[PDB]
């Protein structure tokens, strides 16, 4: 089948450049174009510009006249994007677009889209999280996760299951640039003095696999 | 020994043409010597489809057609009976059963000026392949989509011609190699170019 | 200027709705280069309608919408329960190809009251860096929810960060939590800590806390 493939996530520092690849496949790439947008965390979409794969056509946004160059390349039938002088406000998610054109006729809509990369500019101080317990006193309880480097994190309950009211909240960026979140699941009923309550947590980008019991 | 024909100024001209607009010059009613060209010269890639360059002077034909143009360095093998690509399928469709020999000598002294030499053009977008010996000197806007576009640039509506990017030190792969391709003709008419 | 503001803020109706969406532009754009995009949260957007009056490769529910030079609209007859996400306008007739604000859709669940309870800081915090306190709000439909820190003889918002969860499926309610940061020094400067909340299904305001002892 016909699809589009994009590169993986990157982590950078303020004052460098990046590169994102859109390796088109499954359709005639010669007669097409690629549009580049930029989504933030739950905000409106933006625009960065576009290039024609037929070479010799670039058109950037006014606020992004500089700091970006859209190289094209043709040997590997891909497309490259380079954004320089990364600043703290550029932490966002980058996408890719193209029309499904096949020889004779080009489809008028940006049907195909990339998987979307991700970039995160920060102070670059990687640190593992710390788990804090919360216990109640028809009740709810959970374990708090705090002080981990900007990066995807996962939570579990030794099973990835037991969804009796499990709520995982979106990551929050504190003052120091370190991420945080929390998760609380309500107990079934007034039988919390026995049976098992554990709030095991998992992680993978570093060497951190922490666990903690919760008791009243 | 009678008169000759100006093969010299045809070859020794200053500015030949652009590839998408190639010129012609009907040559007849003289004698021609297809021997000084190959006996000792610096013209590389003297490929000679049709009849072999040896023993070429004796044979006589009616008229001689000369075509001249400038193309990229590495993109010279595509101009031959057959073959497909961006060239020879949009600018110069050389027919099969061809007669005549092709001369393609390198040149980096009267072209690719210091800095940026942006003066040559070649067609890049066309809806269909060229007919044999067809030149399309057109500038009209290409329609690559399903919606009419009236002299504007944008999505699915582009410009047909594109400019070469010759650079003084880009490399041996991309240099302007001036190419002159001849032809032949012989029909129910007393031949005139019989040069011994 | 060249803007793509959209009239509706949010929509909330149960499965089965006319679902009229307006995308009033400002500058005259020829109705030849315009598209509508749907972005289910958690993945990439998808194309739905291109060139104003047409359809994509395949779309269910017979999405329909057409407009004019300075006005466009999209309607979804009999809104299927599966389709609930953010819809974005887009125009590419002339540079810049400015996008749109976007709208959100949701279901209605006869507005039920939420539940409030607080978690005091534990023994693990008095020897760590900073001791935080959290409140939890659960099982409320409406977004209208104001959280205020009832500090002892003080109503201040010096530092406080909120968290909102996406819409639930089985229960179809929302949930919010509050976090606060305070000086590690003694935390006993004010002994009374509480978080307030006001809501439609509450009548008298609710206040619940627990001083340490
Ligand atoms: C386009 O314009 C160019 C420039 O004028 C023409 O090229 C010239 O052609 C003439 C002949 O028509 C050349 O004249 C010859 O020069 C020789 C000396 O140059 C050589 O010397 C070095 C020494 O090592 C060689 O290594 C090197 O290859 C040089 O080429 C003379 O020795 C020649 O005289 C001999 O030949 C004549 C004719 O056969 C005999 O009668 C003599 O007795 C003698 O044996 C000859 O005079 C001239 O050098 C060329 N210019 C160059 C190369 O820059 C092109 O001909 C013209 N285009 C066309 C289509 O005509
Ligand atoms: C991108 O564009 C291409 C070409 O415009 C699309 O390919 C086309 O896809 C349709 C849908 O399956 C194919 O139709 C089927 O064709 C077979 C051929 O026998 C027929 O038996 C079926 O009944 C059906 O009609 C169509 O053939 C195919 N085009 C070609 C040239 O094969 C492609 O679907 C587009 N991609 C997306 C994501 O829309």
């Amino acid at each position: 089948q016909m699809q589009l493939v994009q590169s993986g996530p990157e982590v950078k520092k303020p004052g460098t450049s990046v590169k994102v690849s859109c390796k088109a496949s499954g359709f005639t790439f010669t007669s097409s174009a690629v549009q580049w947008v930029r989504q933030a965390r739950g905000q409106r979409l933006e625009w960065i510009g576009w290039i024609v794969v037929g070479s010799g056509n670039t058109n950037y946004a006014q606020k992004f006249q500089e700091r970006v160059t859209i190289t094209r390349d043709m040997s590997t039938s891909t497309a490259y994007m380079e954004l320089s002088s990364l600043r703290s406000e550029d932490t966002a998610v980058y996408y890719c677009a193209a029309p499904n054109c096949s020889n004779v006729v080009c489809y008028d809509g940006f049907d195909i889209w990339g998987q979307g990369t991700m970039v995160t500019v920060s102070s670059a101080s990687t640190k593992g999280p710390s788990v804090f317990p919360l216990a109640p006193s028809t009740a709810a309880l959970g374990c708090l996760v705090k002080d981990y480097f900007p990066e995807p994190v996962t939570v579990s309950w030794n099973s990835g299951a037991l969804t009796s009211g499990v709520h995982t909240f979106p990551a929050v960026l504190q003052s120091s640039g370190l991420y945080s979140l929390s998760s609380v699941v309500t107990v079934p009923s007034s039988s919390l003095g026995t049976q098992t309550y554990i709030c095991n947590v998992n992680h993978k980008p570093s060497n951190t696999k922490v666990d903690k019991k919760v008791e009243p | 020994i009678t008169n000759l024909c100006p093969f010299g100024e045809v070859f020794n001209a200053t500015r030949f043409a652009s590839v998408y607009a190639w010129n012609r010059k009907r040559i007849s009613n003289c004698v021609a010597d297809y021997s000084v060209l190959y006996n000792s010269a610096s013209f590389s890639t003297f490929k000679c489809y049709g009849v072999s360059p040896t023993k070429l002077n004796d044979l006589c034909f009616t008229n001689v057609y000369a075509d001249s143009f400038v193309i990229r360095g590495d993109e010279v093998r595509q101009i031959a009976p057959g073959q497909t690509g961006k060239i020879a399928d949009y600018n110069y469709k050389l027919p099969d059963d061809f007669t005549g020999c092709v001369i393609a000598w390198n040149s980096n002294n009267l072209d690719s000026k210091v800095g940026g030499n942006y003066n040559y053009l070649y067609r890049l977008f066309r809806k269909s392949n060229l007919k044999p010996f067809e030149r399309d000197i057109s500038t009209e806007i290409y329609q690559a989509g399903s919606t009419p576009c009236n002299g504007v640039e944008g999505f699915n509506c582009y410009f047909p011609l594109q400019s070469y990017g010759f650079q003084p030190t880009n490399g041996v792969g991309y240099q302007p190699y001036r190419v002159v391709v001849l032809s032949f003709e012989l029909l129910h008419a007393p031949a005139t170019v019989c040069g011994p | 200027e060249i803007v793509l503001t959209q009239s509706p803020g949010t929509l909330s109706l149960s499965p089965g709705e006319r679902a009229t969406l307006s995308c009033r532009a400002s500058q005259s754009v020829s109705s030849s280069y315009l598209a509508w995009y749907q972005q289910k949260p958690g993945q990439a957007p998808r194309l739905l309608i291109y060139s104003a009056s047409s359809r994509a490769t395949g779309i269910p529910d017979r999405f329909s919408g057409s407009g004019s030079g300075t006005d466009f609209t999209l309607t979804i007859s009999r809104l299927e329960p599966e389709d609930f996400a953010v819809y974005f306008c887009q125009q590419y007739g002339t540079s810049p190809w400015t996008f749109g604000q976007g709208t959100k859709v949701e279901i209605k669940r006869t507005v039920a009251a939420p539940s409030v309870f607080i978690f005091p800081p534990s023994d693990e915090q008095l020897k760590s860096g900073t001791a935080s306190v959290v409140c939890l709000l659960n099982n409320f439909y409406p977004r209208e929810a104001k959280v205020q820190w009832k500090v002892d003889n003080a109503l201040q918002s010096g530092n406080s960060q909120e968290s909102v969860t996406e819409q639930d499926s089985k229960d179809s309610t929302y949930s919010l939590s509050s976090t606060l940061t305070l000086s590690k020094a003694d935390y006993e400067k004010h002994k009374v800590y509480a978080c307030e909340v006001t809501h439609q299904g509450l009548s008298s305001p609710v206040t619940k806390s627990f001083n340490r002892g």
